[PDB]
């Protein structure tokens, strides 16, 4: 019944601005304080801002103080977070969270949280991946298995989805988590452990899709030749 | 603002009681709550006022705030309890969250990694760049140390290793990439990816090939 | 009897009694006669202090409420112990020249050492002779 729905995140250059909304339902919105809590990739929760039910008490964290402002529209049952003059470190997923009361006190707890919305701040710009073949080992393996794959390198932003043979092949496929480099560009690899006997006859194409850059790349991976 | 310090990780055997601690200068003067964030999901409260469990949260979860230390206590830990746990307390108007304690339940037996090392590609090399890829699969529990070697000697720069993720088999996977110039690649005779897990070192090697 | 107020904190205030008023019905404060007000609340924290802050409004316009003792520790047992229940009995003498009104919103916030102790708004006070 109780539901919060966030929106407004996006890829933004340093110094850019975003407006986050959190649309609530299933409770008397105005009777309850609602707070923002953010979480950088692979890190812990950081409290950002809060606001009493009446919009009376704005409170911020020293880190975001001056650049973020919080607000309510009670008729619309919605919490807002206007983020300006954004900084890379402000890159994270931003959750809104209902408190158990009208006001922040030591007893207060966050009883409900949205699914979150994602803010990314980077001097990077959207760039599709370069896709390189990882040809199968000439020595194969001790077993009759061969490992071939594709290297998805230098892409921004996430996500990239990799399919083999247009999704027909799902057996030995193992796409790996991506790595954020010094460049601020991402790179990932997908590998398919396949029968070594098939290499000559059977064709493997990897389908690398990057919705953000509106490009899909289809690389055929063949054994390397001298 | 005041800081709450929690252990970075707690590993527990199935059915063993886990004990996460949260310490602050004066926390017995205030109330402490606890949130559980399972990967890819939003946080959820499990203990709300030092010693209070929300209707719905399993009876196994308990709390305390004596000695300026708050203590979550999951008795009979199961594989469902396997998540990141964050304590929280109020510095007047500021919500102070703890560092985070990742609880792992050891339900699988120890599993050594499966290393796969691909050399640079003719396509990359033609682009005046060169990247070596070390893919790591099926290891339990989820901790690995990568070392790269060039002609059998430690390499430092270019190494961008990822973070142990969990596969659908509940074993863990990781990658590591070594960037070089085409010339550096050819100047040596072998690069190797040495993966150390549970005291056992698995090594794979590649070499420039005309 | 028991009066109705709206909480502006975290539900620490349990019951609020004003002699001879009831629920959400007009509650008549008389100029020049002492006004008494009892509250039952739960301490959300250890605190040695308790400061009362009043903001009140008369027909929509803010008003300085005078001669209010800000120290609540003069009216309950202090120090406060986290999780224990307390019974405050506050007495404020309404000045003779206090302006009469049929629309009165009063907000009372109590601050402690570690944060807000309690908060409530009351809309049903009426000032008369």
């Amino acid at each position: 019944e109780v539901q919060l729905v966030e929106s407004g995140g996006g890829l933004v250059q340093p110094g850019g601005s975003l407006r986050l909304s959190c649309a609530a339902s299933g409770f008397t919105f105005s009777s309850y304080a609602i707070h923002w809590v953010r979480q950088a990739p692979g890190k812990g929760l950081e409290w950002v801002s809060g606001l009493s039910g009446g919009g009376g008490d704005t409170d911020y964290a020293d880190s975001v103080k001056g650049r973020l402002t919080i607000s309510r529209d009670n008729s619309k049952k919605t919490l807002f977070l206007e983020m300006n003059n954004l900084r890379p470190e402000d890159t994270a997923i931003y959750y809104c969270a209902k408190l158990t009361g009208y006001g922040s006190t030591p007893g207060s707890y966050m009883d409900v949280w949205g699914k979150g919305t994602t803010v990314s701040v980077s001097s990077a710009s959207t760039k599709g991946p370069s896709v390189f073949p990882l040809a199968p080992s000439s020595k194969s393996t001790s077993g009759g298995t061969a490992a071939l794959g594709c290297l998805v390198k230098d892409y921004f932003p996430e996500p990239v989805t990799v399919s083999w043979n247009s999704g027909a092949l799902t057996s030995g496929v193992h796409t790996f988590p991506a790595v954020l480099q010094s460049s601020g560009l991402y790179s990932l690899s997908s590998v398919v452990t396949v029968p070594s006997s098939s290499l000559g006859t059977q064709t493997y194409i990897c389908n690398v899709n990057h919705k953000p850059s509106n490009t899909k790349v289809d690389k055929k991976v063949e054994p390397k030749s001298c | 603002s005041f800081e709450l310090t929690q252990p970075p990780s707690v590993s527990v055997s199935p059915g063993q009681t886990a004990s996460i601690t949260c310490s602050g200068d004066k926390l017995g003067d205030i109330y402490a709550s606890w949130y559980q964030q399972k990967p890819g999901q939003s946080p959820v409260v499990v203990i709300f006022q030092d010693n209070k469990r929300p209707s719905g949260v399993p009876e196994r979860f308990s709390g305390s705030n004596s000695g300026n230390t708050a203590t979550l206590t999951i008795s009979g830990t199961q594989a469902l309890d396997e998540a990141d746990y964050y304590c929280q307390a109020w510095d007047t108007s500021t919500s102070v969250f703890g560092t985070g304690t990742k609880v792992t339940v050891l339900g699988q037996p120890k599993a050594n990694p499966t290393v796969t090392l691909f050399p640079p590609s003719s396509e990359e090399l033609q682009a005046n760049k060169a990247t070596l890829v070390c893919l790591i699969s099926d290891f339990y529990p989820g901790a690995v140390t990568v070392a790269w070697k060039a002609d059998g000697s430690p390499v430092k720069a270019g190494v961008e290793t990822t973070k142990p993720s969990k596969q659908s088999n509940n074993k863990y996977a990781a990658s590591s990439y070594l960037s070089l110039t085409p010339e550096q690649w050819k100047s040596h005779r072998s690069y190797s990816c040495q993966v150390t897990h549970e005291g056992s070192t698995v090594e794979k090697t590649v070499a420039p090939t005309e | 009897d028991q009066v109705d107020v709206k909480d502006c904190a975290n539900h620490e205030i349990k019951k609020v009694l004003v002699p001879g008023c009831h629920g959400s019905e007009p509650c008549i404060i008389h100029r020049g006669k002492p006004f008494q007000l009892e509250a039952l609340f739960e301490a959300n924290q250890n605190s040695k202090t308790a400061k009362i802050e009043i903001k009140a409004s008369i027909d929509g316009l803010e008003v300085d409420v005078p001669g209010i003792d800000p120290n609540a520790c003069h009216y309950m047992k202090c120090p406060l112990v986290k999780g224990q229940q307390y019974d405050i009995k506050y007495t404020w003498n309404v000045p003779k020249i206090a302006p009469k009104s049929e629309n009165v919103v009063v907000t009372v916030k109590v601050m402690g050492d570690n944060g807000v102790l309690a908060c409530a708004i009351a809309t049903h006070a009426k000032i008369r002779d």
